[PDB]
């Protein structure tokens, strides 16, 4: 399941008629199809290597981050995307990605991960080397169950 | 419409006995117990065998014969009678309860045969479970022919009506249960064996499942024995039946007076004898302990232990202690062991257990799952099985944290409240606990403290009314003595022993005396305060320190030595014995 | 009409239900009351404001207005309830293109323990204090299935081989049924002080289902109308658990609200607040079965006066409650103590460290619920617990936390929210070893960390020491206490029990001291004092607390002139009890004079 998530291109956590949008949407949808502009691709290209450099950013990212700005210069039925579009697609994908930040507050499925991984790990070496007392327990210590499962599951196939 | 007429008949004579049968004042027992029946709660009436049995001879045969057949009709006939007497709720369940029957069978001897009659039993419950609605009555409705099925009754499993009401509609697979409509009735499943007296030697006792409802749901609880008048049943498991004993009437099983006038002329004046037998401490202790040497003062307190002091109740509702508490710490060898195994043979309701008993009750009550059922049930532990009795453990010092807390609990508010997985109970344990340990690496070190020597936790040692330390001493006196008493008895198989008193005897005595309550003279209660100066301005070193707690031990133990001779009041003489034992007992650094 | 041959029957019927059908929902428009001001039409106007679907009525108007309807409610609660909520649905279709009626105002309450199978399937009304919640369950299913090869359907299967041909057929739906299309579920028990002591206090389930779910929050003292009717379990064939159907819910502000009183007995109150000699009184009554420690009477006097809570606002709140510590060897009957407050104070529970609250899966089920603990349970009241130097880290930490905030704010899975828990902790342990160190101090010879030892108010130290006439009285009070119990036997005065609880409620729900006058010069030097000497501002705030409690145990309005000194004796005294024995003679030496002061 959390695997998927990865491939979501946009992650949040909580006038015109509608025939008439309906109407605007297929028109654009089948008549104009952007592209990146060589100003619009260089910035997106400086801004990717300062997010990677600050971190996380992957590729897949900069792929969504390249659609959305190619639907949001299609809004305006561009045949190419103009950098202040990718700017603002940018600022799309950076609301998800401060939500991506508190996210893995939410989910973190992640250095720290990682570390508390290795850290359930140690302490189930420790005591062995019923099944409900030890995840009570080991959720008793700030592990999260999902984390404990992945571990068992590990275990179980080595 | 079918009208059974046994039914009806054994129905109308059961009305005219509640409304004609009186008691030796000439007036209709029942009717006034009914009316004390009218209260909330109390929807079961108790109904004496043998009354009705006086009133009509052939009724009772034939309930007897036929109890499970006739008793809905009893019930109705009950119903009818608290009617229209008084202002009774227009409806809600009665029952009536059967008592004073003779025949006493064993779960040995409830066969197929006895299904369906009524029966009186005694056992000893194990485990408990929890309160469960069962539909006794049930009411569909078919979806079809969407007509009302009414008093589908089931017996004891999700029976659904065979075919649909209507002759039109055959449906027969799309009944929808009713259940505003449908009757309903409170059952617990309890688990009961057989009791220890009537166990055979290195027998495995025969489990019995029986149902309790209505006032009898929570009468009994886990570890205790009962008495339970009911009819054995069979109930389909998943042509496979299994046999359940639905018990109507739950009573605890079986005054000086009373047992005076039931005991014999012959075993009354042995006791009476006893009684006026001068010396008799020390001879009763000698003829319990045969096979022993030495030790004079844990057979003392062990003696002590078995007869027991006067409980109290405070008017706060406080519990004050009456049963005492022993432990012995012993180097290795020394007859611990044999102490404990003695006790338990001797006395009955006492059990042996040790604290490496790996059973999931684990020395005292818990909840744990039924393989079968899945549902949390509180089973009783041995510490529970002890009740009013005595529980011999064995290994005291090697008991698990989790049966210390336990037992330390359960020795200080003679109760254990367990709660856990949703089910909660307390459980009363009013048991004296005898308990064997070994020091700290094999051998006590009597340069050190008690708490040093052995690793039990501060309240338990401080809740325990005597320690009593045997050393291995290394006397050839004593070594030769101790050779002699073996070799004796292991030559001479028998006959070596010398009983002043027989064990059937001792018991018989012990009882009665039980039967005492001594209480405390204004002199007594100045010699124990006396008693209580001396060993406080002692204030030495002693192993551990000396409290209050000391103090009622000290009370505990004079009324025990006050019950010995079966006189109902303390003497100084009583008072100033348990002094010694107790100032003997405490044992100084030797440093 | 009515008069027929069976109330649920009478009701199913289509004339009388139509018949009673139209009558209400005439009376949705009839009933203007005597204020004339349309009761219904400002009920439905408040509920279309925020479309709650949720309306109230009062069985009080629909017995006097009506009177045979209201008396059938009891017996056929689903029947009229459902036609209770067509006739609201259509009355806001009317005014404003389902709606759910929710009664209250019982004329009859039932206690848990007061309710039994003849009010089986019924509406009723009772009183009682959560202790568990779970979360928002979706829905609990019943599927039958039709056998594969053979004439029979599978018994009912909970959701959220045949029996006699062991058909191997995976079987066909007969018929799903579907029950609490979204719910919640929550325990509620006797309320505290109700329970008959050694009884148990009894508990019950209840169904929150659509309307009413999470509306409530665990350790919460609510009074609940339901159906008390038996239902399908979450567990052969399914276990058939009763439960309650929750109708109507409501919350008893401040957790306490009896006024229960003679105004005679309050007079009477009154007066002997008047007499300052009632104090000294009053601690002599704090512990009749015991003899001697005066001071533990005195802090435990406090305790159950507690202090009126000052709030600063967003910043914090005094928590006016004071907490206490007993610790001391064994022997000391500090259960004792504990035992008797449990039984006199109201509300207030008793507990042993081997509390607050936590979220687990339920094991009855598989269902995470929020079980609520001793310090949520007391809320308002009162929480003992003993053997406090033993317990979980977790517990540890939790507990600190609770002391530190008045609150416990739990983040679990699908849960997210905050108990209030402002409970006076009158807690009690032993030292580590048994026997106190008089050498190594309070923090020392106790297996207490510093953070819980900093949110008490109180400390005390019960020493059992050698001492021959105070041992002799000791052995007299309990000789005579033996006696006097035995089965077969059947300075200023102290104060009667009963009006000693008098007291206790009226004191602690009227008088609220306050701070008109300063003496901040006398406090301030003080407290340079002892800067000087060894202390935080927790002293101080401790201390006006305490005062506080003195000043309403007299009933006093803003301070009297020996409050300040009681408090400043009372906080010294525990501050030199929990010090070294050089350090404590040091401190008595230096404080002899404001001990002296008394
Ligand atoms: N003082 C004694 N007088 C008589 N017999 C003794 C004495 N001490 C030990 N014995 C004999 O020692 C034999 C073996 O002792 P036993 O097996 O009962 O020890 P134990 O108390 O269980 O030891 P431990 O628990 O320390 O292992 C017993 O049959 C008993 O007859
Ligand atoms: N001052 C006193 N007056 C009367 N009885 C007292 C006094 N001090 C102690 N006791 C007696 O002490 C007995 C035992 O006290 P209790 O069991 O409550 O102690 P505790 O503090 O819980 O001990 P522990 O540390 O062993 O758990 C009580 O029955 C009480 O009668
Ligand atoms: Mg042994
Ligand atoms: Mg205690
Ligand atoms: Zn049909
Ligand atoms: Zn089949």
């Amino acid at each position: 399941m959390p695997t998927i998530l990865s491939r979501f291109d946009m992650i949040f956590i909580v006038e015109i008629d509608l025939a008439k949008l309906k109407k605007f949407i297929a028109y654009c949808r089948v008549k104009c199809g952007p592209r990146l502009s060589a100003e619009a691709a260089e910035k997106l290209k400086n801004r990717y290597i300062i997010m990677r450099s600050g971190a996380p950013i992957t590729v897949r990212q900069l792929e969504a981050i390249v659609r959305i700005a190619e639907a949001l210069s299609k809004m305006k039925l561009q045949p190419f995307a103009t950098e202040a579009d990718v700017e603002e697609a940018l600022r799309l994908f950076q609301v998800s990605t401060l939500d991506a930040a508190l996210s893995g507050t939410l989910s973190g499925v992640s250095q720290e991960d990682q570390e508390m991984l290795s850290r359930i790990e140690k302490q189930l070496k420790r005591r062995f080397a019923s099944e409900h007392s030890i995840i009570k327990d080991f959720t008793k210590q700030k592990y999260p169950e999902h984390a404990i499962h992945k571990v068992l599951q590990l275990m179980l196939r080595r | 419409e079918v009208r059974d007429e046994v039914a009806e008949k054994c129905q109308k004579l059961f009305l005219d006995f509640l409304e004609e049968f009186q008691s030796s004042d000439g007036e209709i027992k029942y009717l006034q117990l009914a009316e004390e029946l009218i209260r909330p709660e109390r929807n079961t009436l108790v109904v004496s065998f043998v009354d009705l049995e006086q009133f009509n001879q052939q009724l009772s045969t034939t309930i007897q014969e036929e109890f499970y057949r006739v008793y809905p009709y009893l019930c109705r006939a009950l119903k009818t009678f608290v009617k229209d007497r008084k202002e009774i709720p227009l409806a809600k369940d009665f029952y009536v309860a059967f008592q004073d029957l003779p025949t006493r069978h064993k779960i040995r001897e409830l066969t197929s045969s006895r299904i369906g009659l009524l029966t009186r039993i005694s056992g000893q419950v194990v485990r408990t479970h929890p309160v469960h609605p069962e539909l006794v009555s049930g009411t569909f409705l078919c979806l079809d022919c969407q007509t009302v099925i009414r008093d589908v009754e089931q017996q004891f499993k999700y029976t659904q009506p065979n075919i649909c009401r209507n002759p039109v509609c055959a449906n027969r697979r799309r009944f929808l249960l009713d259940t505003n409509k449908s009757r309903f009735v409170d059952f617990q499943k309890v688990r009961i064996q057989e009791t220890q007296a009537e166990l055979p030697r290195g027998s495995i006792p025969r489990s019995l499942e029986v149902i309790l409802r209505a006032e009898a749901v929570e009468s009994a609880q886990a570890g205790d024995k009962c008495d339970f008048t009911g009819t054995l049943i069979v109930v389909p498991d998943v042509l496979s039946y299994r046999l359940v004993f639905l018990a109507c009437c739950v009573a605890p099983t079986n005054t000086a007076e009373s047992i005076k006038n039931q005991m014999t002329v012959k075993e009354w004046e042995k006791v009476f004898e006893m009684s006026q037998d001068k010396n008799l401490y020390h001879n009763l202790c000698t003829s319990l302990f045969p096979t022993i040497h030495g030790n004079d003062e844990v057979k003392r307190g062990v003696l002590l232990m078995l007869f027991g002091g006067v409980p109290k109740t405070t008017g706060e509702g406080t519990s004050l202690r009456g049963d005492i508490n022993v432990c012995i710490v012993g180097d290795p060898s020394t007859a611990k062991s044999q102490f404990l195994k003695h006790v338990e043979e001797f006395s009955p309701r006492a059990v042996y257990t040790s604290g490496k008993a790996s059973s999931a009750a684990g020395l005292t009550a818990a909840v744990v799952r039924d393989e079968e059922s899945h549902e949390f049930v509180i089973e009783a532990g041995a510490l529970m099985l002890a009740d009013n009795g005595v529980c011999c453990i064995d290994e005291f010092d090697k008991m698990d944290v989790r049966d210390q807390v336990a037992i330390h609990e359960a020795m200080e508010q003679q109760t254990i409240s367990i709660t856990k997985a949703g089910v909660k109970a307390t459980l009363n344990a009013r048991t004296s606990i005898l308990a064997a340990a070994n020091p700290i690496s094999g051998h006590y070190d009597r340069s050190k403290s008690l708490k040093q020597n052995i690793n039990l936790s501060a309240p338990i040692m401080s809740r325990f009314d005597l320690f009593f330390i045997l050393v291995d001493e290394c006397n050839e006196v004593t070594d030769y003595a101790i050779a002699r008493r073996i070799v004796d008895l292991h030559s001479r198989i028998e006959e070596s022993i010398d009983r002043v008193y027989s064990l059937d005897d001792i018991r018989r005595y012990l009882l009665f005396a039980r039967q005492f309550k001594p209480k405390i003279s204004k002199e007594s209660e100045d010699f124990i305060v006396e008693q209580y100066k001396h060993l406080r301005q002692r204030d030495g070193k002693s192993s551990w320190r000396i409290t209050v707690r000391q103090l009622e031990s000290m009370i505990r133990l004079s009324e025990a030595m006050a019950r010995m001779h079966c006189c109902d009041e303390v003497q100084p003489k009583h008072v100033k014995e348990a002094f010694r034992l107790l100032n003997k007992s405490i044992i100084r650094v030797e440093t | 009409d009515l008069k027929g041959h069976s109330v649920r029957e009478w009701v199913s019927m289509a004339g009388p239900r139509l018949e009673i059908h139209h009558r209400f929902k005439n009376f949705l428009r009839t009933h203007v009351d005597s204020h004339g001001h349309n009761v219904f039409k400002e009920r439905i106007s408040d509920m279309c404001k925020e479309n709650r679907e949720s309306l109230v009525v009062n069985y009080e108007d629909l017995a006097a207005r009506e009177h045979v309807l209201a008396y059938f409610l009891p017996e056929a609660p689903a029947e009229l309830l459902q036609i209770f909520d067509e006739a609201a649905l259509e009355v806001v279709l009317a005014m404003y293109p389902h709606i759910h009626v929710r009664i209250s105002h019982l004329p009859l309450v039932e206690e848990l323990r007061s309710l039994r199978q003849l009010h089986l399937n019924q509406l009723i009304r009772t009183s009682g204090v959560v202790t568990s919640c779970t979360g928002v369950l979706p829905q609990l299913s019943m599927v039958k299935y039709n056998c594969n090869k053979c004439n029979f359907v599978l018994g009912p299967f909970c959701q959220s081989s045949c029996p006699e041909c062991q058909s191997a057929g995976p079987f066909e739906v007969n018929m799903e049924e579907t029950i609490y299309q979204n719910y919640q579920r929550i325990r509620i028990q006797e309320s505290p002080g109700k329970v008959a002591a050694g009884r148990l206090p009894r508990s019950k389930d209840a169904i929150l289902l659509a309307d009413l779910v999470d509306s409530c929050k665990p350790g919460d003292e609510i009074e609940l109308t339901g159906i008390y009717h038996n239902n399908y379990d979450g567990s052969g064939f399914p276990v058939f658990a009763t439960v309650i159907l929750a109708n109507h819910v409501a919350k008893k502000d401040n957790k306490v609200a009896v006024g229960e009183l003679t105004d005679e007995d309050v007079k009477m109150i009154t007066s002997l607040s008047k007499d300052q000699q009632i104090g000294e009184k009053i601690f002599a009554s704090i512990a009749p079965s015991i003899y001697g420690h005066e001071d533990i009477k005195r802090g435990l006097a406090l305790a159950l006066f507690g202090g009126e809570p000052k709030n600063p606002g967003g910043k914090h709140k005094v928590r006016g409650d004071i907490n206490v510590l007993l610790c001391g060897d064994p022997g000391t009957a500090k259960s004792q103590f504990l035992k008797y407050i449990e039984k006199v104070s109201s509300r207030a529970i008793f507990t042993t460290g081997q509390l607050t609250a936590y979220v687990q899966r339920h094991p009855v089920s598989r269902e995470w619920t929020l079980e609520a603990g001793a310090l949520v349970l007391a809320d308002r009241g009162v929480c003992l617990i003993d053997e406090f130097d033993k317990m979980n880290d977790q517990d540890r930490t939790s507990i600190h936390e609770a002391m530190e905030q008045q609150s416990i704010s739990i983040s679990k899975a699908g849960i997210v929210t905050s108990l209030q828990a402002r409970c006076t902790v009158i807690a009690a342990a032993n030292p580590i070893g048994g026997r106190y160190d008089p050498s190594l101090t309070f923090s020392e010879n106790v297996d207490l960390t510093e953070p819980i030892i900093s949110r008490f108010d109180i400390l005390c130290v019960v020493r059992d020491t050698v001492d021959p006439v105070q041992d002799e009285m000791l052995a007299r009070f309990v000789v005579g206490s033996h006696v006097r119990h035995h089965p077969s036997n059947k300075g200023v005065e102290p104060l009667p029990q009963e009006v000693l609880k008098k007291y206790i409620i009226y004191a602690k729900e009227r008088v609220h001291p306050k701070l008109n006058q300063m003496d901040q010069d006398k406090v301030a030097k003080m407290y340079s004092d002892l800067r000087k000497e060894s202390i935080t501002v927790r002293h101080i705030e401790s201390m006006i607390r305490m005062a506080e409690a003195h000043a309403r145990i007299h009933l006093r309005d803003y301070v009297i002139e020996d409050d300040v000194n009681m408090a400043i004796r009372v906080m010294l005294e525990s501050f030199i009890d929990t010090q070294k024995f050089s350090v404590m003679r040091s401190m008595r030496k230096t404080f002899a004079r404001y001990l002296s002061f008394r």
